[PDB]
């Protein structure tokens, strides 16, 4: 070990710079001499690493790991390794590797910040604070430092030292801030009120001394905003309601459209209980704010008088009818959400009233106007045939608007007509090819029309085509989710359409002469083979939103360092909080549920068709072989046609990289080992280890933990359900039931866990539920909960008719009761019920 | 409604949703982390806003209401809507502002840089972009001191052309060639910046006839006068 050493400090040069080759060329002179140096191993796989090259990257690090046995080598090796984790989503051995490192002996400081950030993405925040001390205590020339320390002082629970670090700074740069570096300032003084609102509490002294603080500092404040809030939160929490006024009345004068500020002053000025009060205060504000419109709206949510009420409405509703605003039945749809017998009403004859009174040539603008209104609110009403005579004379009057289209598309929609409503949606955006919003409803309107590839060739226009025929790697470069969402759910329609077509195919076996179905099987098959690819590229697809959510979440390397270089604390608190709640989010349940829902539907299928049937010998023949008719010939042309179809099929419908995954077509995806594992370890402890208490799904989560044999969780998921949303639900009932046909010694489970169940159960609840009636064979379940419960729950009655095989309780009469209780809904729902969900 | 406020990034990703309805060319998540955490007092958005009216009560009172499932039973969780961002709310459109940063060896001064300004053309003609770009000139004026303010237009579009030339009123300063990705000429606009112009106060009436009466906030008015329950001026 003489020369290597000196090889290496001469080629690392090359990888401090921007050279790559001239490097790879030096490691590969060196291990040609000489392949058990660890050091030049583990730079070459992070430089075949750095280039494009993963799996011989993945290998020399691995050799390199394998060629070492104590912690006692170069630190330049350490270093080395701890990047490449890093840049390879390895948190844990990163920082291992970086305190070993550190613990040898390295005079770079520097490093110490590189934890700072690795544990600040894992939340250890215990040695993130020493780490934090130690890189302030190293380098005493940057305010980075003191941000950063602060920072850490403030999450963990340092509040008084943090504020004394702060005092301390200020007082020792109190003259020597440049103009660029007075809003950071600013933004740390910002930062510092935040920590006083920690310390404010429900102390006078405490508030009177952070109220003293804030009057002084707002000189020197640049932010106005945020310094108004807190002053109001301040006064608020005091006494003083006449100032606490002033501010609010100062902030709607900054910004008068803001329904938060109206609603604050509201409260704070203690007249929510009278209506007069708030009437004359509204009244008086409207001369100040004529163009404005929470000052219009908010007054139409406490009038008790009925003329009133129609008069503010008629004066609501007038100049957004005589300038025409595309939002105007927007303006009126939340309190159609709460209003309906005493609003609705008098709102129609107003309108009708002023519709009278109109011209279709004299005043056309107004006239269609009141007729897209007058639609709306009958499509809200559940009332279709009037809807489309309005939005047909509409059309006939003027066919120049796309929202007219966009309603009768809506109105199709609506009443199952999915094909119709994307034709005229498709012809209405010829019109105009400019816009994204359209095309973006065009496409979504053709997914949930069973209409893909027609779907794919209207959205491939707007996207950037360079290496793909279509636009599919754009739209998965865009980072979009709706749009895969909305297609896999047109391939899980088709998919199973196919159980119901083999299902009426198979009914007949060949009745007497049936040649038909026999002579004719090649595009079956063909059809089959197509379903089943689409059906994997739908779960292939499905792989990508968490694992969006996972890279949004780790390309937050940088941004731990940016946040404090640039003093932005409140803003990396911000981030804090969003990468919390990143797994809180509608579409990302949706998607969960969807993966979940499939990998149960192929481990019941699977263990259904693992062990069933007979004579495997004379089923696993398939075709490729026409006895004494050149078998061998025809298979290898049938196999050679259906490679070159699928390669064009996958170059279609190319999303990923072939370097980077070589699962394409879906084929190990849908024939897993453990599904389970899988679906608990990548997208069940993410949503499980970050969630709050109110929004937690108990479906899901009940759905999750029956098929593992832990009933403990769906007891107390059960509990808390029952404790929050009342015990007036079907779907606790229905949950009780399964639970109870669970709890059989029948199932093979464990007698232990049905025990202990059992004996909660009968401590709970026991004059709920029959629990000594799981022997009695004659006793039906559905009408004991047709009789509590009722059966107008469309909930509960799919969760039974989802969960019937482990559950005896009929099939017949159960699918009768819920086609009668589905009767008093919307047709488009009824249809995909009976044609899917049924 | 329409409910003015200031860009948070728990909402950062819905507002790309909006990128994905409105301009083509879309970004990556890095570039909007980036300009939200950059300068958050900049950016702005609108969204809706859904509160109490009457609730049970019991002139015409019915339990069977929709509220998105908050009524009675029924529940209580959001609904499967990417546009939605509360139970009541959802973002209708946002702009987003920038500054320079990048050097150009010229020593430039802290200046103002519109990047972007999508709001949902189903929800436009009635106050909402105008409002958000006197908001973000006047927050800009009052923090960062922007000397000027510097964005770029189309051509085609004739909505951002009255909005931007037209209605806000800002003058052309050159013409890029092929600047977008699909090779359209983009108009560079420029106006300088002041701050005893930019007030939301002396904006508050849209249109006048020749000399009204302009009333703005002054002092302390609400306090004043007695009860509205009992006085002379009490209806």
């Amino acid at each position: 070990l003489k020369k290597e050493n000196d090889q290496f400090l001469e080629a690392l040069k090359l990888y401090e710079g921007k050279q790559y080759k001239k490097s790879l060329k030096l490691l590969d002179a060196i291990l040609k001499k000489d392949g058990s140096h660890v050091d030049s191993l583990a730079l070459k796989g992070l430089d075949l690493y750095s280039v494009g090259e993963k799996d011989d990257a993945a290998s020399y690090v691995a050799n390199a790991i394998r060629k070492i046995e104590g912690a006692s080598a170069s630190p330049i090796c350490c270093h080395v390794l701890g990047i490449y984790m890093r840049n390879t989503k390895e948190y844990k051995e990163s920082i291992k590797w970086f305190t070993a490192a550190l613990n040898n002996g390295s005079t770079n400081k520097q490093i110490y910040r590189d934890l700072a950030t690795l544990q600040s993405q894992i939340g250890d925040f215990k040695n993130a604070l020493v780490s934090r001390k130690k890189y302030w205590e190293a380098f005493l020339g940057y305010r980075a430092n003191w941000t950063s320390l602060a920072v850490a002082q403030d999450v963990n629970g340092e509040r008084q030292q943090a504020i004394n670090t702060l005092s301390q700074f200020e007082k020792l740069a109190e003259g020597k801030i440049s103009d660029s570096e007075k809003y950071e300032h600013s933004e740390c003084l910002m930062y510092k009120n935040d920590i006083m609102y920690k310390a404010a509490s429900d102390n006078q002294d405490k508030l009177q001394n952070v109220l003293k603080h804030l009057n002084d500092i707002e000189p020197c404040v640049f932010d106005k905003f945020g310094l108004l809030e807190r002053k109001a939160t301040i006064y608020m929490k005091l006494g003083q309601l006449k100032d606490a006024s002033i501010v609010y009345r100062t902030l709607i004068k900054r910004n008068p459209d803001n329904f938060k500020y109206y609603k604050l002053l509201e409260v704070s000025l203690g007249i929510q209980g009278d209506n007069k009060l708030k009437k004359a205060l509204y009244g008086k504000l409207e001369q100040f704010y004529p163009r404005c419109e929470p000052p219009k709206f908010i007054p139409l949510t406490f009038l008790q008088d009925k003329e009133e009420l129609s008069k503010k409405l008629r004066e609501y509703v007038l100049p957004q009818l005589e300038r025409g605003v595309p939002a105007t039945f927007s303006n009126v749809k939340p309190l159609y959400q709460r209003r309906k017998s005493k609003v609705s009403p008098l709102l129609e004859k107003i309108v009708l009233d002023y519709l009278s009174g109109l011209d279709p040539t004299q005043d056309p603008i107004p006239f269609i106007w009141t007729n897209y209104y007058l639609s709306q609110h009958f499509l809200f009403l559940k009332d279709f045939p009037k809807a489309q005579e309005y939005i047909d004379a509409a059309l006939d009057h003027t066919p120049t608007l796309v929202e007219f289209y966009i309603l009768k598309a809506r109105i199709l929609k609506h009443l199952g007509l999915m094909d119709t409503a994307a034709g005229i949606l498709e012809e209405g955006r010829q019109l105009d090819l400019q816009d994204r919003f359209i095309n973006c409803k065009t496409v979504k309107y053709f997914l949930r029309a069973n209409n893909i590839d027609k779907a794919v060739e209207v959205a491939s226009l707007f996207t950037k085509n360079d290496d793909s025929v279509n636009g599919i790697k754009d739209l998965h470069l865009v980072e979009a989710s709706w749009f895969i969402v909305e297609q896999a759910e047109a391939y899980y329609r088709l998919y199973l359409d196919r159980k119901k077509k083999l299902d009426d195919l198979a009914s007949l076996k060949k009745e007497v002469e049936s040649d038909k179905s026999e002579q004719i099987a090649n595009d079956i098959k063909e059809n089959q083979w197509l379903v089943r690819k689409y059906k994997g590229l739908a779960l292939k697809r499905f792989n990508a939103i968490p694992k969006f959510y996972k890279q949004f979440e780790d390309d937050q390397l940088d941004f731990h360092s940016y946040c404090m270089r640039k003093g932005t604390p409140r803003a990396y608190l911000e981030m804090l909080e969003w990468g919390k709640a990143l797994y809180t989010k509608p579409m990302y349940v949706r998607a969960m549920k969807e993966a979940s829902k499939l990998y149960f539907q192929m481990h019941d299928d699977r263990l259904k068709r693992k062990s069933d049937s007979l004579d495997e010998n004379s089923d696993e023949i398939q075709n490729n072989g026409q006895n004494s008719s050149s078998q061998k010939k025809k298979a290898k042309k049938e196999a050679a046609a259906m490679n070159k179809r699928k390669e064009t099929e996958a170059k279609s419908v190319a999303a990923y990289p072939s370097d980077q995954d070589n699962d394409v077509f879906g084929e190990k995806l849908i024939e897993t080992s453990t599904p389970m594992e899988d679906f608990a370890t990548e997208f069940y402890n993410n949503y499980s280890m970050q969630v709050r208490e109110d929004e937690r799904d108990y479906i899901l989560d009940f759905e999750f933990n029956y098929r593992i044999g832990k009933l403990a969780l769906c007891f107390a998921s059960l509990n808390k359900f029952a404790k929050r949303f009342g015990t007036t639900s079907g779907l606790f009932g229905s949950m009780a039931i399964v639970l109870l046909h669970a709890t059989r010694n029948d199932t093979p489970f464990d007698p232990i866990l049905k025990k202990v169940v059992t004996k909660s159960l009968e401590k709970e609840y026991s004059e709920n539920f029959p629990l000594n009636e799981i022997s009695n064979n004659s006793f039906d379940w559905l009408n004991f909960y047709q009789e509590k419960f009722g059966k107008n729950d469309i909930n509960g009655l799919l969760f039974l008719y989802r969960y019937r095989d482990d559950v005896p309780i009929g099939s017949s009469n159960l699918k009768e009761m819920i086609i009668s209780s589905l009767s008093p809904l919307e047709p488009h729902s009824q249809n995909e019920i009976l044609q899917y969900y049924l | 409604p329409i409910n003015i406020r200031r860009a948070t990034i728990n909402d950062i990703i819905c507002m790309q949703n909006a990128n994905l309805h409105n301009l083509p060319e879309n970004y990556m998540m890095k570039y909007y982390m980036y300009h939200i955490l950059s300068w958050p007092e900049a950016s702005f958005v609108a969204t809706t806003t859904t509160l109490d009216c009457e609730d049970s009560d019991e002139q015409d009172e019915n339990d069977k209401l929709e509220l998105t499932l908050d009524g009675t039973n029924d529940g209580r969780t959001i609904k499967l809507d990417p546009t939605y961002l509360a139970p009541g709310e959802k973002l209708v459109g946002y702009v987003l502002v920038k500054m320079n940063d990048d050097p150009d060896q010229q020593n430039e001064p802290p200046n103002g840089h519109i990047t972007s300004l999508s709001v949902m053309r189903t929800y436009r003609r009635m106050g909402i972009a105008e409002n958000l770009m006197r908001q973000a000139l006047f927050a800009l004026r009052e923090v960062h001191q922007a000397e000027y303010v510097s964005l770029h237009v189309r051509q085609s579009n004739r909505a951002a052309l009255h909005l931007y030339r037209d209605t806000l009123a800002f003058e052309v300063l050159s013409i890029e060639k092929s600047y977008y990705q699909d090779g359209e000429d983009a108009y560079a606009m420029k106006k300088v910046l002041k701050l005893e112009e930019l007030q939301i106060s002396n904006f508050t009436h849209r249109r006048l006839k020749e000399n009204e009466e302009k009333l703005e906030d002054d002092l302390e008015s609400d306090l004043l006068e007695d009860i509205i329950k009992q006085g002379v001026n009490d209806i």
